[PDB]
RNA sequence: GCUGGCGACCAUAGCAAGAGUGAACCACCUGAUCCCUUCCCGAACUCAGAAGUGAAACCUCUUAGCGCUGAUGGUAGUGUGGGAUUACCCAUGUGAGAGUAAGUCAUCGCCAGCU
RNA sequence: CGGAGGAGUACGAAGGUGCGCUCAGCGUGGUCGGAAAUCACGCGUAGAGUAUAAAGGCAAAAGCGCGCUUAACUGCGAGAC
């Protein structure tokens, strides 16, 4: 007999929106474990670090700072 | 009969052998060096015998390199065992030979010796193999 | 020697980031053992929209480095700042204890008539 | 004057895989010529004489003429690449010099 | 000491070290006293006679250092107190040394304890004693049993040589 | 032309080494009354000030010493069609990583104070 | 019936907030006290930690303390996965 044979169920991570997409308020922009993107302009970031838009505008993604992070914002 | 000391994994997976040597394929230790023409699987005793046939032949006049380690484990079933039930056991190591692999090198002793004892180890090896010294690039 | 420094900065990292992510316009204040500064810094914080010091020549001459010094700063920031047409601000006391000499231009501030 | 090497010139059509690989089957050698107070030049050279070139030692340290046209080229040769299993020279890099 | 540093030692340390400017001479920053008073699990009381040593010696409140790591060879673990210690400056930091070097030296049993090295390489002197005797400490009576100090002296003094200059300079014997 | 504050940018910008500045600013600095502070300590935080210094620190300059940036050419891989099956070849499109030549001791905005 | 590990909990603080603080290791010295306790100063350094398995994360630290506290609320909820 094996002592293994487990797995977990699936949980349909990663981007929903690209850069340049038209998003409104309230929009998931980003599924991910960790911050892996970064809260920029008009995005607000959830308790699982789940980033959403909180305007209405046109997606934007770019590296900035002194760590470079990588960071979505949402242009109005 | 090589074999690494400690391992993260005790199986792994079988793979596809593809590609050319462009790394270890140049003479950076003695002399003189025997590479493979043709892509294969070295076990522990292959490169054992091989070793040991060098050795015997250079009578321990230089230094051999040994360029290849086998850290790759190969599983086999006990046998009248059927399909399924969990992978095999681990039964000997192999490493991974693409053609342009240096396999062993010789340092100091005359070229026609080294050029024997080559010749004598080759016969003892799965796949062709040529003879190659070092040059300035 | 630079960690003093360097530990004051670090301290006035947090709310310099908190009140660039609000979005309010800044009432940056610094201190020396000899002077006392306060500038009022746009949104974006690139443009200084006020200043007051003591290095201005209504106080230069005086005692400079005290408490008295430091409310008439605070009063001369926030003439400066209405007369500019600020009025509601978010302080940056920029790692300083808000205390003393800090606490006094920001209540004078506050009489001169800046909401916050 | 010692070593010459006779070059054609190796126009852009003439560069990539697929032409490389013509070349070397039609048993040509890319090579390519570069360093101080000028850009980078493409020739093409022949294996038979690359190799017999290579063969001695005083090759990789005097300076050589490389002649496509009429041009002239005084370069030391400063990096080669071999196939790994057959070890044919395959391209090579030359400094001016 | 105190003023006694502030108008003659400075100028005698200028000449001997020969610097120029007035801030490079030597200056005695800090005095550290510790009892690491291990093994205090099986008991808890002796680390309270310490508390009250330290408290005795120095006009100042002790503070108990706890543990950072467990360690299995010793019974000390993660958050337990495992020593004592004080920190002086100013004027108290002054005080004690001018009691030190007065009085310690004679109630000591054996005398040339002290040594001219066990310096740190940058200017700090580290010594350690046995017993809190020779101190104005109450005696056997009312007192528990005798338990070790170290003093390590933190100065400005950049080398060792400077060190031991300005500790020469203050009287230390060796 | 220097000094301080706040930003843009985040190594071609950094690190290291050497050098320089006290008119103003800054820094060290004096003291522990009152405000305030130390799981003890005026070390930090805070207050009251000007006897000293540019030593330390911060800034500015110089250096390719570490680091960082980095072509051209070639090689590996690869979509489509065809030919072969140790997994390669041809036509066409695409094209690294490493390495080589080489570059770098940053570049800008707002406010205030001195000469 | 492929290769490897975990869960069937814990916590009124280990939650909220304001203020504050940086780990690990090594080398020097220093009573018992040493391989390793605590003290002092330096060197290159996130290699520490995050109640717990791994992964994705963590300087405005999401790591670590102190004072006061109950937002571990009630009615909902544009808009999305
Ligand atoms: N980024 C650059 C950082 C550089 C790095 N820190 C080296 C450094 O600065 N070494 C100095 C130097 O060893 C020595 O200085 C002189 N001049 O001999 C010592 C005593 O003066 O001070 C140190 N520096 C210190 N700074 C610290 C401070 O303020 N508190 C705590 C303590 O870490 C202090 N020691």
């Amino acid at each position: 007999s094996t002592k293994n044979g487990r797995d977990s169920n699936p949980k349909m991570l990663g981007v929903k929106v690209y850069g340049g997409q038209t998003v409104t308020a309230g929009n998931i922009i980003v599924r991910q474990r960790g911050t892996e993107f970064h809260a920029g302009a008009n995005v607000g970031m959830g308790r699982d670090h789940t980033l959403f838009a909180t305007a209405d505008g046109v997606v934007k993604f770019e590296v900035k700072g002194q760590f470079g992070r990588r960071y979505v914002k949402v242009e109005t | 009969m090589l074999q690494p000391k400690r391992t993260k994994f005790r199986k792994v997976h079988k793979g596809r052998n593809t590609g050319l040597a462009h790394r270890g394929s140049t003479v950076s230790f003695g002399s003189i060096a025997i590479k493979a023409t043709e892509r294969g699987r070295m076990t522990a005793r292959q490169i054992e015998a091989a070793r040991r046939t060098i050795s015997r032949r250079i009578k321990r006049g230089g230094k051999i390199f040994i360029r290849v380690f086998p850290d790759k484990p190969i599983t086999e079933k006990p046998l009248e065992v059927r399909m399924g039930n969990g992978k095999g056991n681990v039964e000997y190591w192999v490493c991974e030979i693409k053609p342009g692999k240096i396999l062993y090198e010789i340092e100091g002793v005359n070229e026609d010796l080294a050029r024997e004892a080559f010749a004598l180890a080759a016969a003892k090896l799965p796949f062709k193999t040529t003879i190659v010294t070092r040059t300035v690039m | 020697m630079n960690e003093k420094k360097q530990s004051r900065l670090r301290r006035a990292k947090s709310t310099r980031l908190h009140i660039r992510a609000l979005g309010a316009t800044r009432l940056c204040v610094n201190r020396t053992p000899r002077h006392i500064y306060a500038q009022v810094i746009s949104a974006d914080g690139g443009k200084v929209l006020a200043q007051a010091s003591t290095l201005d020549a209504s106080l230069r001459s005086g005692t400079t480095g005290n408490i008295e010094a430091a409310t008439k700063v605070g009063a001369l920031i926030a003439e400066r700042a209405k007369a500019a047409g600020v009025t509601k601000v978010a302080f940056d006391r920029s790692g300083f204890k808000y205390h003393g000499r800090i606490k006094a231009l920001a209540d004078a501030a506050r009489e001169g008539g800046l909401e916050f | 004057a010692n070593f010459v090497l006779n070059a054609q010139a190796r126009a852009e059509d003439k560069q990539g895989k697929g032409a490389s690989r013509r070349l070397r089957r039609e048993s040509l050698v890319p090579a390519i010529i570069y360093g101080g107070n000028a850009e980078p030049v493409a020739v093409t050279l022949e294996l038979r004489e690359l190799v017999k070139a290579l063969e001695s030692n005083v090759f990789f340290e005097e300076v050589v003429e490389i002649k496509v046209g009429d041009k002239v080229e005084n370069v030391k040769i400063q990096a080669l690449q071999r196939h790994p299993a057959k070890n044919t020279p395959m391209h090579a890099d030359f400094k001016r010099a | 000491l105190k003023a006694r540093y502030n108008d003659e030692l400075k100028a005698k340390l200028q000449e001997e070290l020969s610097i120029k400017n007035v801030m490079e001479i030597p200056r005695i920053t800090k005095i550290t006293l510790n009892m690491g008073v291990g093994a205090a699990a099986t008991d808890k009381k002796l680390l309270d006679g310490a508390v009250a040593d330290m408290q005795l010696i120095a006009g100042q409140k002790p503070v108990v250092t706890l543990a950072r790591k467990s360690i299995a060879g010793f019974k000390i673990r993660d958050g337990w107190p495992i020593g004592c210690k004080v920190t002086l400056r100013g004027d108290q930091m002054y005080e004690f040394l001018d009691r030190l070097i007065s009085i310690a030296i004679p109630r000591i049993r054996d005398f040339r304890g002290f040594s001219a090295k066990s310096f740190d390489g940058r200017g700090n002197y580290s010594m350690g004693l046995k017993e809190q005797i020779v101190f104005p400490e109450i005696d056997f009576d009312k007192i528990d049993r005798i338990r070790g100090m170290d003093i390590t002296i933190t100065t400005t003094a950049r080398t060792d040589d400077e060190g031991r200059a300005l500790m020469r300079a203050f009287g230390f014997p060796f």
